[PDB]
RNA sequence: CAAUGGUAGGAGAGCGUUCUAAGGGCGUUGAAGCAUGAUCGUAAGGACAUGUGGAGCGCUUAGAAGUGAGAAUGCCGGUGU
RNA sequence: AACUUGGGAGUCAGAACAUGGGUGAUAAGGUCCGUGUUCGAAAGGGAAACAGCCCAGACCACCAGCUAAGGCCCCAAAAUA
RNA sequence: CCGAUAGUGAACCAGUACCGUGAGGGAAAGGUGAAAAGCACCCCGGAAGGGGAGUGAAAUAGAACCUGAAACCGUGUGCUUACAAGUAGUCAGAGCCCGUUAAUGGGUGAUGGCGUGCCUUUUGUAGAAUGAACCGGCGAGUUACGAUUUGAUGCAAGGUUAA
């Protein structure tokens, strides 16, 4: 019950039961996503994939594809009449780990 | 229950009334009558006939028992100011404030 | 000779920490159950 | 026809006051001084999102150095052994292993000092 | 803002070490003690919380200088009165109060924040081979290299 | 046409520039004129030739 | 696939404020204003719920301007130190 | 990306640094020309702090990787190699 | 076209208070309710003021009487604070107190990192160079005529009228 998957441009340490915030995936709500590149599988049978384990998988189910919290991006320089206000709100996909296939 | 009394636009600065209200806040009304008539400040005669009027409202209008009454809340609010002047040394005037006060006193038998 | 900055409300309420008054002595009278100042006469059927 | 000012200047000043909630004294209260702090607050937060990414990486390089010297190894000699052995797990994950499962961390140091 | 452990009070476990300054160099001993003292040898180092251990520098009378630092290496101070510098040499502060000598050297190698000087209070220095903290069960620590 | 869905010929009308109305409009403070000298003044400027 | 730091300046697209036209709506079973909130849009900004309030006010397309303020030893009010 | 014609301009107080020179005393954070940078109008990393020096040009987000100048006893990331 | 800082200086007993030897200068100040039905009577007090009772849809609609913002002044409280060097925030973050426009929530805040206001004027300002005590109002490229250039529309060797 200890895997290290590389989803997005990042890496997460998953555990069977846990929810995980990732980047925006190309799936609709309800279906299952399976990830192929896992780098490490802990527990009692450790498996250190060199770049990857080459035969392991993790399967999840997607929930609540949504946009992040709202963050204002403000900027100015002092004695010039010069400022810039933006708004941004980043998308995420919510997932739930189901089974860790080593 | 609670009983109330107010005196509006009493011509004494609210900074000065407030020194004497901090003496009777939370006291038993039998002890606060004496604090106000054993004190030498200018607002003391004014504050205690706001306190006696609230104790009278308690027994007559609300059928309370004065023995166990307490000063629950006592405060002075700023009333409206008068504009006055004082002539000065070389043709110029300066401003006098004649500041007033609203005074409120709540007594309570401390029950629910 | 004159203030360089205004005084904030915080700095004004700290200076006024000690600007207060205390209650008087004010014991009870033995002749009449009352209140009088210590070492003064009673202002209510004046006894001492 | 005449336009008078009313209801627009108070609506835009009132929004800045609510962004100043929790500031010390006069700067959660007055418009001119509160507007100046919400400007420096916006510009501080721009840097600090950039700088979060340096601060967190610097302070899990500190925990892999501590966990790698309990097997008599340096940080720079371990990170060079995991490079030429193939392992490509990032510093965020190596330090979460050294805290949770040291038997799997120490099982990986031995695999890194075989790659030299 | 994902999984990253952060230690806190009700999670910390501090220990006690004894360290012998018999035969060590002054400033080369002072720098391992400041790392023991600041929690940077433990995997759960958190910057805003006081990790780290207690250290008992046992001997402190046999610390060594090198070169000509016994009569060079003067320590200065100011009373905050006009013309108020005072000075003492490094070899004379070892003949007189050799514990203040080691305490001031290690404290200059810690930060000057509220936490940085809550951590130098975990330092106990003794001239001579005895300490009164026998009830704390101090272990022994060896200086690397 | 209907008298409630009128519409001008596309390209015939255009909104006028209003200078002196803040920094993001591009012509805020000095209002296009630059900084000093004869030409930045009210009515300022020699006349032609 | 490539571009996007910016003062003086040039160019483009917009947000909001009063009044008019036409169309269609909402209001004593509570309009506008005011206050509070953990809401929405890339921005200027837009809603919704409650409290107070007591008679008017939005929306769509077009038109017209006394159309947007933090600075001027600015002007007037009224409140500090 | 260059040229032509037409609409709108702002600018005419400049500054360090390196090099080729005049002036001054092979003085000046001096002054005046040639050439190149970059401040002006440029945020980020290094020179303790430090417009003009070294490195490098910020569309927004991320608790991902590897490099620059400068660094690796600890204040303070990284060899007490 | 204005809608009480506007529109006449003056919506009100305005060329009036007030200022000046005089010629002359020259303000501020609108709103109870449909209807006075404008609070009989009791209670504290010398009165003012108030607490009830009553009139009324409503009395914080009680004569400064429609609504009632901010600066400012108070009273009560949830979290915090007497070894600490602060352009007052921001990023990280325990402990405690709560429970929403229900969403990877709200309040506080031990301790850690990084951080010298804004405007103007300047080669260059944290500047010990300028301006602003705070809050509110309201305060600066207009439109008449003529010229020129661009868009858009009618007609075209013709186009168009002024009084
Ligand atoms: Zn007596």
């Amino acid at each position: 019950m200890f895997a290290i998957i590389e989803t997005g441009g990042k890496q997460i340490k998953v555990e069977e039961g846990q929810e995980i915030f990732v980047e925006k995936l190309d799936v609709n709500e309800g279906d299952t996503f399976t990830f192929d590149k896992v780098l490490f599988v802990g527990g009692d049978s450790v498996k250190v994939g060199a770049p990857t384990v080459e035969g392991a998988t993790v399967t999840a189910t997607v929930n609540k594809q949504g946009r992040g919290k709202k963050i204002t991006v403000f900027t100015y320089k002092r004695r010039k009449n010069s400022k810039r206000k933006k708004g941004h709100r980043q998308p995420y996909t919510k997932l739930t780990i189901d089974k860790i296939n080593a | 229950m609670e009983a109330k009394a107010v005196a509006r636009t009493i011509r004494i600065a609210p900074r000065k009334v407030r020194l004497v209200l901090d003496l009777i806040r939370g006291k038993n009304a039998a002890e606060a009558i004496a604090i106000l008539k054993l004190t030498n400040k200018a607002s003391s005669p004014v504050i205690e006939k706001v306190l006696m009027s609230a104790l009278a409202n308690a027994e007559h209008n609300y059928d309370m028992n004065t023995d166990e009454l307490v000063v629950k809340e006592a405060y002075a609010n700023e009333g409206p100011t008068l504009k006055r002047f004082r002539p000065r040394a070389q043709g110029r005037a300066s401003a006098i404030n004649k500041r007033t006060s609203h005074i409120t006193i709540v007594v309570s038998d401390g029950k629910e | 000779a004159v203030p360089k900055r205004r005084t904030s409300k915080t700095r004004k309420n700290k200076r006024r920490t000690h600007f207060k008054i205390s209650v008087p002595g004010m014991t009870e009278c033995p002749n009449c159950g009352e209140y009088k100042l210590s070492h003064r006469v009673c202002k209510n059927c004046g006894s001492y | 026809p005449r336009v008078k000012g009313g209801t627009v200047t108070r609506a835009r000043r009132k929004k800045t006051i609510k962004l100043a909630k929790g500031y010390f004294g006069s700067k959660h209260t007055l418009y001119k001084v509160a507007k100046q702090q919400v400007m420096k607050s916006g510009q501080y937060a721009f840097r600090d999102r950039r700088q979060r990414k340096r601060d967190f990486r610097k302070l899990w390089i500190t925990r892999i150095n501590a966990a790698a010297r309990q097997h008599e190894m340096s940080y720079s000699r371990l990170m060079n052994g995991l490079k030429k052995a193939g392992i490509d797990i990032n510093r965020k994950m190596l330090s979460e292993i050294a805290i949770s499962d040291e038997k799997a961390f120490a099982q990986l140091v031995t695999k890194a000092k075989d790659a030299l | 803002m994902r999984q990253t452990f952060m230690a806190n009070e009700s999670n910390i476990e501090r220990k006690w070490y004894v360290i012998d300054a018999e035969g060590q160099t002054l400033g080369r001993l002072s720098s391992e003690v400041a790392s023991i003292l600041r929690g940077k040898n433990k995997v759960t180092y958190t910057p805003h919380v006081d990790t780290g251990d207690y250290v008992i520098v046992i001997n402190a009378s046999k610390i060594e200088f090198t070169g000509n630092k016994e009569t060079d290496k003067v320590y200065y101070r100011h009373s905050n009165h006009p013309g108020g510098i005072k000075s003492i040499t490094a070899g004379e502060l070892r003949r007189t109060n050799p514990e203040r000598l080691i305490e001031n050297s290690i404290k200059g190698m810690l930060p000057s924040t509220r936490l940085g000087e809550k951590q130098g209070k975990k330092l106990f220095v003794y001239g001579g081979a005895e300490h009164p903290h026998a009830a704390q069960q101090p272990e022994n620590y060896e200086l690397r290299g | 046409m209907k008298l409630h869905e009128l519409k001008p010929a596309e390209g015939s009308r255009k909104e006028r520039n209003r200078v002196g109305r803040g920094v993001a409009t591009g012509n805020g403070k000095t209002s296009g004129r630059g900084h000093k000298g004869q030409k930045a003044r009210s009515g300022g400027g020699v006349r032609p030739g």
